[PDB]
């Protein structure tokens, strides 16, 4: 079957599927109104689409959330009729940026209608590889939901690959003043459910919307461009022929050794965005090198400074096997793994592009300086916990101090984990 | 959904929802009292129920005494649909008791019976609002028996409030004191927040930078309804940021029974729409984070700030709220440090009459000098000796006149150990 269902959780995470979705039709020469096809279709409609007798390309998906407003957005207006109603899953009341709300209140009743629900989809499937979600970390609904419907599946689909997609919450951008907290809630349950998962930070994202995109007044419209661009840039292999990562269990294997430690950086380019962009470069030899550089770094972490326990770099397009091989020469070195793994970056590539570009790719990084993100994001929630601020929205809701001492422990593991690699 | 029942108690509660629902109609395009509406923009459903060829306010109107039924029925007009006008036969003095206390019974039976209908008509419960002043004997009376009463039918919808507090004015060496504390106790009880709207400090307001010799208290409540009408709109014209009303409780107050709010707008309209400013985010935030401008008369520049936001309304560029705001948290630190706790959204719809709205709510610990002057007021009357007019056939004993004063002193004891600035 080599099927993948997406799951949209929360605003942020509708919001960047909607877009996902626009442009992977774009990719397969689909119509957004109902993807009704324009002529032939070009790449592999089996891993994201089911392929109506009469010709409508269904995406599969479902667009969850607690809030009533976003999935009408896209049902009725952004996405008109594309999405199948059914799987249009939807509560009455939001979370007041509360993980504990979203996860032990409105959405306990849900989940059994959003299980039963998925089971649905997965019926009609001829064979799983996976599913996909994709939230804001620290989102009320998007830690809430999300994580409470990645413990069902984890529960009724056992030898499924889980992964996830997920942005947190920076400095200068949000929406909460309690996010660090849904945010090490929501870390620790995916620490514990699922297999691999892609971390972008808004802080770096904006970063390189304001300096390198030359865009001012940044906005979520325009970032929500870089994410989902990134998206269908990292899950292109699913849906062509090629090598290296071709199934979600293939990518397990090269990205993450030994246990827990799965939370990988994705490296993004070129950032066309929507800027004439004319290039005048575009070469392999910037090119390879710039999936190393911090520009196009969506975690904001160097990569200079750290060890890589695994590197997964994708081309896809008119570039040169040859050329791209002799790329990595000057890459490697520059880089470096650890001395208790098989070692080197391992890349390749598929020649297909997305529209407006000859040549284009991505890299997933596994690397030590991930834990440069959980320790920005636990010093916050130490502060939080530790004088109490705002516990009473969660201890209302049942939400025990003793899940939160709990979350913190587990995420502090994990930084311990990756910090130990060093040297 | 999302959607917000707004309670209207007293006639204070009448003069401020009057000013307010007539500035939002216009600001979303609704025509007030009557004629419709012509191309209304905005999430107008939350505050509004669209009708057809006709738009209302979600809102109850409760007039204890029936002597004030045509301030709405008339004054305010069509526009608030007289079948949620509620009143009882008849009044009460300015006794929080007599509003409080087994008093009115059948009215509250059917102020209930006309918000459970608001509440029916609406497909979710964003939460909901509540306007009065605190030393009226209905406004505070029933506002304070209203408060509790929607709780025990909504315990997870929030009640937000903007409560006015009195101030003795002309020598009212009387009761009131008695009314505030109790409403104040209530208020620490039940309400999720609520804004401090202390006459005291709008009345210098009016007075330095309205420039206004002796205002009314009805042209006093223009300032009010501007400041209402600028923190309302952050939930009806859509910006940069997610908000809801719950969302606002979670983010400005991280404890249980901290939760009183200050509030300060710029730029202040002059009644009589004499002159504009520049609008200018610098000159607007040094207005705003002045202390000249709080509607506590609570000096906040002096204090610390346990969470906070700022709105921008209307077309402000990036950079420069950014130099803005440099400048401000250069004044105004926050408790614990919180790095979260100080949040900015924009959206383009300006108000009418200036370029740039700009709304500061805040928790800050300066607030309790609004408490400690109840308390003072309270002391005086009450330790001193008991003043209170026998208020005991449906009264209050004195073990419950200071379980208020008690309560009270927490408050604002805990409000003083967050901010012991170590
Ligand atoms: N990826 C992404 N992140 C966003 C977006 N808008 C806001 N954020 C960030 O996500 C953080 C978490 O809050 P949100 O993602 O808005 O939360 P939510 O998904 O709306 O969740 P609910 O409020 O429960 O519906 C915010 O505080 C921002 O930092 C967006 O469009 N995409
Ligand atoms: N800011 C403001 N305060 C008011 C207004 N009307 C009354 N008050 C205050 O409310 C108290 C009197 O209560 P009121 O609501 O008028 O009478 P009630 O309906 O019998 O409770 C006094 O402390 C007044 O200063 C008003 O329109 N604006």
């Amino acid at each position: 079957g080599r099927e993948v269902i997406m799951l949209h959780v929360g605003q942020a995470g509708i919001q960047v599927g909607a877009m996902y979705w626009k442009q992977i039709c774009a990719e397969h020469n689909l119509d957004h109104n109902g993807a009704p096809i324009g002529g032939d279709i070009k790449g592999d409609p089996d891993c994201f689409f089911m392929k109506a007798s009469g010709g409508k390309y269904v995406p599969r998906a479902l667009l969850i959330d607690l809030e009533p407003k976003v999935v009408r957005q896209v049902g009725n207006e952004q996405l008109p009729s594309f999405f199948d109603p059914k799987n249009l899953i939807h509560g009455l009341y939001g979370g007041a940026n509360s993980f504990a709300k979203g996860y032990l209140g409105e959405g306990r009743d849900m989940i059994d209608n959003i299980m039963e629900q998925l089971k649905k989809e997965v019926a009609k499937c001829e064979s799983l590889q996976g599913f996909i979600m994709t939230h804001a970390v620290g989102g009320g609904s998007g830690g809430g939901l999300g994580c409470l419907i990645m413990e069902k599946i984890k529960e009724e689909y056992p030898k499924k690959i889980l992964w996830s997609y997920s942005i947190l919450p920076s400095p200068l951008l949000s929406d909460a003043v309690v996010e660090p907290y849904n945010a090490i809630l929501s870390l620790d349950k995916m620490i514990q459910y699922t297999d691999e998962t892609v971390v972008i930070d808004n802080h770096a994202l904006f970063q390189i919307v304001t300096k390198n995109m030359g865009i001012d007044d940044p906005i979520y419209d325009d970032l929500n461009h870089v994410i989902s661009q990134a998206l269908s840039d990292i899950t292109a292999s699913l849906r062509f022929k090629g090598s290296l990562n071709t199934d979600m269990k293939e990518f397990l294997v090269n990205l993450v050794p030994y246990p827990r430690s799965h939370f990988l950086m994705a490296s993004f380019a070129p950032m066309a965005t929507a800027e004439d962009r004319q290039y005048a470069k575009l070469t392999t030899s910037n090119l390879a090198n710039a999936l190393f550089e911090e520009n196009y770094m969506m975690a904001a972490v160097d990569v200079t400074k750290g060890t890589f326990l695994a590197c997964s770099l994708l081309f896809r397009g008119e570039n040169t096997a040859q050329d791209i091989t002799n790329a990595l020469l000057d890459i490697k070195g520059r880089i470096k793994f650890s001395s208790f793994i098989p070692t080197g970056i391992k890349y390749g590539m598929t020649g297909t592009a997305p529209e407006g570009l000859e040549r284009s790719g991505s890299a997933l990084i596994n690397h030590t300086g991930v834990a440069e993100i959980f320790n920005r994001i636990l010093a916050q929630f130490n502060l939080m916990f530790d004088k109490g601020a705002f516990l009473n929205w969660y201890e209302i809701e049942g939400m025990s101090k003793d899940d939160f001492a709990g979350a913190r422990d587990n995420v502090q593991k994990l930084s311990d984990e990756y910090k130990r690699d060093e040297e | 959904a999302g959607e917000i029942v707004c309670i209207q108690v007293g006639q204070a509660g009448n003069q401020i929802a009057g000013a307010f629902w007539q500035k939002i109609c216009a600001e979303h395009g609704i025509d007030p009292v009557n004629g419709k509406a012509i191309d209304v923009v905005g999430d107008t459903d939350i505050f509004f129920n669209t009708i057809g060829d006709k738009y209302i306010p979600r809102a109850v109107v409760v007039d204890l005494e029936p002597a004030v039924v045509e301030n709405i029925r008339e004054k305010f007009g069509t526009l608030f649909d007289p079948k949620s006008i509620v009143s009882g036969a008849d009044g009460a003095g300015n006794n929080f008791a007599i509003g409080f206390n087994e008093h009115g019974a059948e009215t509250l039976e059917k102020v209930m019976q006309v918000v459970e209908q608001r509440v029916s008509e609406t497909e979710s419960i964003g939460g909901f609002i509540l306007t009065h002043s605190c030393g009226g004997g209905t406004g505070s009376g029933f506002g304070s028996k209203i408060l509790k009463t929607i709780r025990e039918r909504y315990p997870k919808v929030p009640i937000f409030t903007f409560s006015i507090f009195p101030s003795p004015k002309i020598s009212e060496t009387v009761v009131e004191p008695y009314n505030a504390i109790m409403t104040l106790s209530n208020l620490i009880k039940y309400a999720s927040c609520s804004i401090v709207l202390d006459n005291e400090a709008l009345f210098s307001i009016a007075e330095k930078k309205l420039e206004v010799e002796n205002p009314s208290l009805e042209d006093l409540n223009l300032i009010i309804a501007q400041v209402l009408t600028n923190v309302t709109a952050s939930l009806r014209f859509s910006g940069t940021l997610n908000l809801d009303l719950g969302k606002l409780v979670t983010n400005l107050v991280p404890f249980s029974n901290l939760h009183f709010l200050m509030a300060s707008t710029a730029p202040l309209v002059l009644a009589g729409k004499e002159s504009y400013e520049k609008m200018t985010a610098k000159e607007l935030s040094a207005q705003v984070f002045g202390d000249e401008y709080i509607c506590a008369a609570c000096k906040p520049t002096t204090g610390r700030y346990l969470a906070a936001s700022v709105l921008f309304r209307g077309a402000v560029k990036t950079s420069d709220v950014n130099e803005a705001m440099a400048t401000v948290k250069e004044q105004n630190s926050f408790v614990n440090w919180i790095p979260t706790g100080f949040k900015i959204s924009k959206s383009e719809t300006s108000p009418k009459d200036s370029a740039l709205g700009v709304i500061m709510l805040g928790n800050n610990s300066e607030i309790v000098s609004v408490f400690e002057r109840i308390g003072a007021n309270f002391d005086r009357l009450w330790s001193r000796k008991a003043f209170a007019h026998w208020f005991t056939d449906s009264g209050f004993e004195e073990k419950d006149l200071d379980d208020a004063r008690a309560l009270v002193q927490k408050v604002i004891d805990d409000y003083r150990k967050l901010t012991e600035d170590a």
